[PDB]
């Protein structure tokens, strides 16, 4: 077949379409994902019939899927479908914008050369009443307050058409616009950052021009004005128009003021509010849907000095000169910046440029050139060698820290990066038995094994060896080998004298011990390992049970103070299949007997409703500080970010409100899986959350799919994985779009983009130098005097008890029950599958 | 005696019969190159602040006289990237007439005084038998 | 080309310079007492600079090879830290590519007297007693 | 299911065949590559079955798809198909040859299993009336003329059969041959180079001996003859042939003459023309279909001697001491031969093996032993340690050169090699919001990573940095920092000041500058652009406009002497759907609104029909130089080869002929995407072009696939890439047959293979070494004093005027005008999609 590359991508595309056609056929309403793949499919088949051109499947698109065959939420995601196919003339570029056109769509049209009876309407469900929705606060704003003005006439002399972007210096154009150039010195158009005003050949318009701010230089255009703005240069300016043909008529009369903070100037410009959030996403006040849950983070600050935004395009605002800076010292250009982001990290909501430098993030505010614009730090200039990632109209937040990972496939990785993740920290050699049932990399060979296996992988990684021990003679040993962290598993023992003996090392040695405890109270019920902790600071995984511990009420360690807690993510949170999966998941992972008594009590001693639903709670008083995978025992490397997110979502609809937005619980959900994993395992100065001096391991987010897919991850400066589509196509959005690995991902550059965390003696010792290892390696530190109080937003210490009969828990004296919920957000709307 | 011979100045070759006589010299007089307390190679003075950092010289070799098969010249010699990157009169364009922008003695540009010696290439010795590595240290 | 590049004295020119110059970097030079207050007192002597330690000598010099060993990268397979260059221009010189010395007598050799001529004339030159560079400058 | 990998592959060639399945059911006709899926499909779905045997299949493979089946080139395309199943007795290989042997086929057994309704034959269009035809001259050749010859009677008196090869040494043969082995020294079997005579048991046979050529030396077979040919080593060779029993009978009788270029020479052997061509490929005189476009090659020139070809195989010629040679300095064989390669380059298109050393193309000529062929100079010795590529029949040519890339994603890469692209010049970072819009890696940290990146990948690359500055100071340090070229655009800014201080840049670091100029005439026109160049060296992307450019008129830059022009590919060359297509192309990529008067104004100014008809025509005239990708930022990264011929094809069609054959058009196209791309960005005596001296990066072709799909990618001498069937398979062309990567990609490979071009300052300074790379790093140069002039066979420079308001061009006082073709070349016969 000679399949080239392309080709083979699109058969996968197609057979997407085909799914989804089936569903439909069905009478099934369709996902946005859905709607999509069946789109694009059959585009690319009515190109291959011939018979239609790309005007016409511009048109043919829209009115395939009606409102009727899709969900609630299809109208808003599917923007538009775009697919590039072989028309008879060559490849052609279809883009169908808003697809969704009409209310019955053509189901004939739209199964038509798939073969599939095609279903009538009554098939289908019946309509039912919008993802990441921006609520506007009412207003408009006045762009450019407080700055010297004047209103002039300005004509096109040329034969062609002349237009100016929002922020060229205005003496500085085209010598066929003909206007008082020296009334436009220092000054540039009054409108939205980002648009332009066009000249149609021989047009006159009235053009509101406002003086520039910062320093006040002018650089680049004809070279006209340049310099600082003042007397002397001007006349400089009006020698340099007069000579070089620039046209100029003077305006004696040319009405000037200044951008007053009052109603009707005619000098000043307005943005309607609505209009500001969708051109440069939403400001102080302004609120956002988090995916298609029932979560608002409403912005509690923003840097922004209205009208001088950082805005990357033709005509707009980062052009040399302009917002991009010319002349500041080359050596403190950012490497790259984020523009108008929305931030959530558990330290605040707000919106803020983000400008990073040696893959750190090098300061958060108000970018962009300081000879320009006011408010703009040494700290933040956009430079000449300065990358643009634009974030306008996203979230950017840290990227995910998972602290409970079983290395049992590669894939896992992945998987996890592909989510939002760019931290793992587990155990593991491969798909061993040990490995399946502990998070284990048991030998120092096996160490120095995964950590040169990983090197190439744009993640952070942490290892941790076998901590089950009655002595402290090859713990010594793991250690040194580079383990940073211990787990004390109840398959290799957890028992009183190995739990000691685990954790008197980890005083020496200033690493984390992670701990799941033995749930056949063989040794001691969950008191007698409390005793064993003796005060000294230990994280318990799963501290609700049903992935291991005490039976019935290992849950009482979220209110030791020496405890800091986790919950792995498959409990999380209860639904109404919780329980029956997790019991057989249980029986397969135990290879137990439905039909033998006491398997049948081992496993409903283990999987408990009083107590998935405790957690819940726990979950949102804080009570449990992080939430972690389990990958692949137990629990779902890409779900940790999910199933945080639907945890917070289920609580807000059940329990009262935290402190008219939903900020307080959204900080302390977001710490769960960012800043609290890396606190724990004594990293927290490298990653883990939006903070200058750290990691730019950044994950930016659509707000419609927040928590569910992001759209791109940044490691350490660099993209790493990103939706991308078609490799042939003249963009990057055509299909078939999906996570891939990109840039950082390739050769040496992951190495080049992450840490690899082990011991201090370890790297006493040079572990990097001796692995040969071109990832940076780093110590883990600050971790044998932590409390449940250096958790942030999740310090809580209930008392806690647990009924032995009816697994009741009770939390500070009352008693707790949450419902089982039926469904949940971040799920039907988002997967094919 | 301060800067070395210039122009038309002739010098004896070692203890030879044999005189060079500086065929052509850069200096502009009375803005020589010269390193020292109080002297010519200062912060905003013969040391450049403010052109672009990148092509300040790595070293900069102060009024030589140049014998080399091509000319017996007097020429500051500028280095960069271990090249030699011009020759002619360096110092601070902001300050000095006739210093090109490949000839800026910088903040980050090293010093060798040249004055009142003689640069030639290194030696090529192309007849070499490598019996010894003492013969190297001998050569160099 | 290279700043490979050799500081005299004319006092001492063609006997013993001051400092050698090996790709912008002082390689090897006079150096007098290391626990000094200057560098200049007693004893002073040739000694190797910080451009002949560690990877330094590496960093600032050339291995030349042939373009095949080069088309073959040795550097790579020999895992040299200096840096290779292939030699070139070599099938096409003459005499007249010598600069300043591309002359092209007649010469004629006398089996017996061992006599020779050059463009017709006898070469006859007498045996010096002494030569410069020599007593002036050197312990042995 | 523990699905191994030849299982997960077969299900992707299953859905390929169900797919073709739909297609057929539709009464579509199906090209090649729809035929073959369909078919291996039925045949693995026959063999689950396990009712049919292997000999069954091989018929009924045959009748399912007929001639009204498929479309016209499929008959000539499909030499077979095969593939590999599991019978009830394991895995066995089904080839069916010549597939469509007959009119109608058999639809129902074509789709039984599907469960897809079988069309009626009138739901089928009716049929139409070559790619890659061979016009052979009419004639024969006589072969090995000016020998000396002998006619012998041999006997087999063996019981076992004998046969012996063209040029086996005829008395180193088996001992059981009788025949006078006197006459026979020194000789060989005058017949086709690579056939053989079959002698069975007891049979006689008259056979026609030549002399061997060259330095006329034996070696090999069973020692008999040993050394040069003289009447010396004939007296040994006898007295062992006594010695060791080795059957010989004195025909004192035997016919003696040679070989003399007469007709009815009973010592001369010939071969027929057409039959010639079809073993060897074609010779002097003979024309080749380029693809299914109307383009013929003529070959110009041939370097074999008739009867000596290198041909390789059982019996062939290729042999040790036979045409592989025994005995010259090991260290000047070849490393490979490519074999009778029909060479088409800029420079010629010719007939000649290629010989092959330390990656680089060594020589190109009349290969094999100069012991026994006449006309093997010493640089062209197949020797013991000479790997072969066998081209006969097989179109060579450099490999493409992408001189505006977008490093958007890590799949552009893959997509490009799989066409036949092994350069990438372009900037980026991955899919940020800046290198979406423009070709700039803009920071240095992002050079040293993407070179990082981008180091075991098997191309040459060149990244090139931010330009639009109005200061030097940060242009310097990028440049340093590695950048081989520097992209001035638009939405960073392409003002006079900006393109002076750019270009004043190139000058003194020997860089190319390439740019996108200002659109919206914000600071000047197309004029005062031209004027700020003032004379030196510039690239100009896109020179026609669609993709940015002075609105309405950048293509008057075509004229300018110190100016070299490319195009990008998505308007090559304007058909049908062009203009529609980029219409709303532009629309999305400037995020415009149709409804918005000025908005709709733009794009109409940007997009243009009579510029993007005489960009066809300048093309053909040699005014644009360069045709490059603009990969995913409107342009299409695996279609700059066949976009070259698809606009090839239509100007031949259209216009005058350039100089009966189409050589003079094919030598100036060919040189758009080789040779002009590495003269404009300093590199061509590395890469470009089939000549001696450079890298061996070379792309082998089928003519029936030229310029669609190659077979082929040599990378600095080693297979990179290529077509490759079944890994499990008996033999590599068993489906499903796709291009992946090959040894030349794996490992360290890559970068063994390969150059990363950098600028002469970063190479000062060793970023080769700083930056760790294992990849071959150098300069680029020759840059700041080319002309249009130094553009090989596209030199020409039209005064051009443009209309400001119909948009007409004049070329040289002639309007440019052109139609819109309906369809192109090298597009529904090939691709699936
Ligand atoms: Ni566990
Ligand atoms: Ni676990
Ligand atoms: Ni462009
Ligand atoms: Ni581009």
């Amino acid at each position: 077949m000679k399949l080239s590359p392309r080709e083979i991508e699109k058969l996968g595309l197609h057979n997407a379409g085909y799914l989804a056609q089936k569903r439909l056929a069905r009478g099934l309403r369709l996902n946005y994902t859905e709607a999509v793949a069946l789109i694009a499919t059959q585009i690319m088949e009515f190109v291959r019939d011939g018979d239609k051109t790309v005007a016409q499947l511009m048109s043919i698109g829209r009115e395939l899927l009606g409102r009727r065959q899709v969900l609630p939420a299809v109208p808003k995601l599917v923007e538009s479908v775009q697919v590039e196919a072989t028309f008879p003339d060559g490849t052609e570029l279809v883009t169908i914008h808003d697809p969704i056109a009409c209310e019955n769509g053509n189901l004939e049209l739209a199964l038509l050369g798939s073969f599939l009876p095609v279903p009538s309407l009554d098939k289908f469900t019946a309509n039912d009443e919008i993802p990441g929705e921006i609520i506007v606060v009412g207003g408009n704003l006045v762009l450019n307050d407080g700055r010297k003005a004047v209103i002039l006439k300005v004509v096109n002399n040329g034969d062609r058409p002349v237009q100016v972007g929002s922020h060229y210096h205005f003496i500085e154009l085209n010598p066929y616009l003909t206007f008082d150039r020296r009334k436009a010195y220092g000054m540039r158009l009054n409108i939205a950052a980002g648009n332009a005003s066009r000249f149609e050949p021989g047009e006159m318009k009235e053009v509101l021009l406002v003086s520039i701010g910062g320093n006040k230089v002018i650089r680049g255009g004809n070279a006209i004005a340049d310099g600082p703005v003042n007397a002397s240069n001007c006349i400089a300016a009006m020698q340099a128009v007069i000579t070089r043909g620039f046209g100029h008529v003077e305006e004696a009369n040319a009405a000037e003021g200044q951008t007053g903070e009052d109603a009707s100037c005619p000098f000043t410009t307005v943005i309607s509010r609505e209009e500001y959030a969708n051109k440069y996403g939403p400001t102080t006040g302004d609120k956002i849907r988090l995916g298609d849950t029932a979560l608002f983070a409403e912005i509690e600050k923003d840097f922004a000095i209205y009208g001088d935004e950082c805005t990357f395009g033709g005509g707009k605002v980062i052009r040399d000169g302009m917002g991009q800076s010319c002349g500041h010292p080359p050596a403190l250009s950012l490497d790259t910046v984020i523009t108008n982001a929305v931030i959530i990290d558990y330290s605040g909501i707000i919106k803020a440029d983000i400008g990073i430098k040696d893959g750190l993030i090098h300061s958060i505010g108000k970018s962009g050139n300081p000879d320009v614009m006011d408010g703009v730090f040494q700290n933040m200039t956009t430079g000449v060698n300065t990358e643009v990632i634009a974030g306008e109209g996203l979230i950017v937040t840290a990227g995910a820290i998972d602290c409970h990972v079983h290395y049992i496939c590669p894939q896992l990785v992945y998987e996890a990066v592909t989510s939002g993740i760019t931290t793992l920290v587990g155990g593991g050699t491969g798909p061993t038995a040990g490995t399946r049932a502990t998070t284990c990399t048991p030998a120092p060979i096996q160490m120095k094994l995964m950590l040169q296996s990983t090197d190439d992988l744009p993640l952070n990684f942490g290892f941790t060896g076998k901590g089950n021990c009655a002595k402290p003679d090859e713990l010594h040993e793991i250690i040194k080998a580079g383990a940073m962290g211990l787990k004390l598993h109840e398959d290799w023992g957890t028992t009183p004298a190995a739990i000691d003996s685990c954790l008197t090392i980890a005083e020496q040695y200033d690493i984390q011990v992670n701990i799941h405890t033995d749930t056949l109270n063989e040794s001691g019920f969950v008191e007698h390992t409390i005793a064993a902790f003796k005060g000294r600071t230990i994280h318990t995984y799963h501290s609700e049970g049903a992935g291991g511990g005490h039976a019935p009420d290992i849950i009482k360690v979220c209110g030791e103070k020496n405890v800091l807690p986790s919950s792995t993510n498959p409990t999380r949170p209860l639904t109404s299949n919780t329980i029956d999966e997790h019991v057989d998941m249980l029986m397969v992972c135990h290879h137990l007997d439905a039909n033998i008594a006491e398997d049948v009590a081992f496993s409903a001693s283990r999987i408990r409703e009083a107590t998935i639903a405790a957690e819940d709670i726990l979950h949102d008083m804080g009570a449990i500080s992080i939430i972690s995978s389990d990958s692949q025992a137990m629990g779902r490397i890409g779900e940790v970010i999910s199933r945080t997110w639907q945890t917070a979502d289920k609580m807000k609809s059940a329990r009262g409100p935290l402190q008219a937005n939903d900020n307080f619980r959204i900080k302390r959900y977001v710490a769960k899986y960012t800043i609290n994993p890396a606190i724990a395992n004594g990293f927290s100065q490298y990653v883990g959350s939006v903070e200058v001096g750290k990691l730019a391991d950044l994950v930016m987010w659509k707000p419609s799919f927040f928590g569910a897919k992001p759209e791109m991850v940044i490691k350490g400066g660099e993209v790493a994985y990103a939706n991308m589509g078609d490799p042939n196509a003249s963009i990057p959005t055509p299909e078939p779009v999906k996570m891939r690995p990109m840039y950082g991902a390739l050769g040496k550059a992951g190495g080049a983009l992450s840490i690899a965390f082990v011991s201090k003696a370890a790297l006493d010792q040079r572990v990097k130098v001796l692995y040969g290892l071109n990832k940076r390696v780093e110590a883990v530190s600050n971790v044998r005097k932590l409390t449940k109080l250096d958790m942030k937003l999740n310090d809580a210490l209930p008392a806690i008890t647990v009924d032995p009969d009816s697994y009741t828990v009770t939390a500070d004296g009352v008693v707790l029950t949450c419902f089982v919920a039926t469904t949940v957000p971040l799920s039907r709307n988002y997967f094919i599958f | 005696n301060k800067y070395g011979p210039t122009t038309g100045d002739k010098i004896r070759l070692g203890d030879t019969a044999l005189f060079a006589e500086i065929e052509k010299d850069f200096a502009i007089y009375g803005d020589e190159c010269t390193f020292g307390g109080g002297k010519v190679i200062r912060d905003g003075m013969g040391q450049s602040c403010g052109h672009p950092p990148a092509l300040s010289l790595d070293t900069v070799i102060t009024n030589a006289v140049i014998i080399d098969y091509s000319g017996i010249i007097k020429a500051d010699i500028g280095i960069k990237d271990g090249l030699i990157h011009s020759i002619g009169k360096s110092g601070n364009p902001d300050v000095m007439d006739g210093v090109f922008q490949n000839m800026t003695t910088g903040v980050n540009t090293e010093v060798i005084a040249g004055e009142g010696l003689i640069v030639t290439a290194g030696a090529i010795d192309c007849h070499v038998h490598y019996i010894c590595p003492q013969l190297v240290y001998e050569a160099v | 080309k290279l700043a490979d590049l050799v500081m005299w004295k004319p006092s001492f020119f063609g006997a013993k310079p001051e400092m050698v110059i090996k790709g912008g970097e002082v390689a090897y030079a006079n150096m007098g007492d290391p626990n000094a207050s200057i560098p200049t007192p007693e004893p002073v002597k040739m000694r190797p600079m910080y451009g002949a330690l560690g990877k330094a000598g590496g960093a600032l010099s050339i291995a030349f090879v042939s373009k095949a060993a080069l088309d073959q990268r040795v550097k790579v397979l020999y895992g040299l830290n200096k840096r290779v260059e292939a030699v070139s221009n070599v099938r096409k010189l003459t005499k007249l590519d010598m600069k300043l010395n591309d002359a092209l007598p007649a010469i004629t050799v006398d089996p017996d007297s061992y006599t020779v001529t050059a463009d017709g004339v006898v070469l006859t030159c007498f045996v010096a007693t002494t030569v410069p560079l020599s007593r002036n400058y050197f312990i042995f």
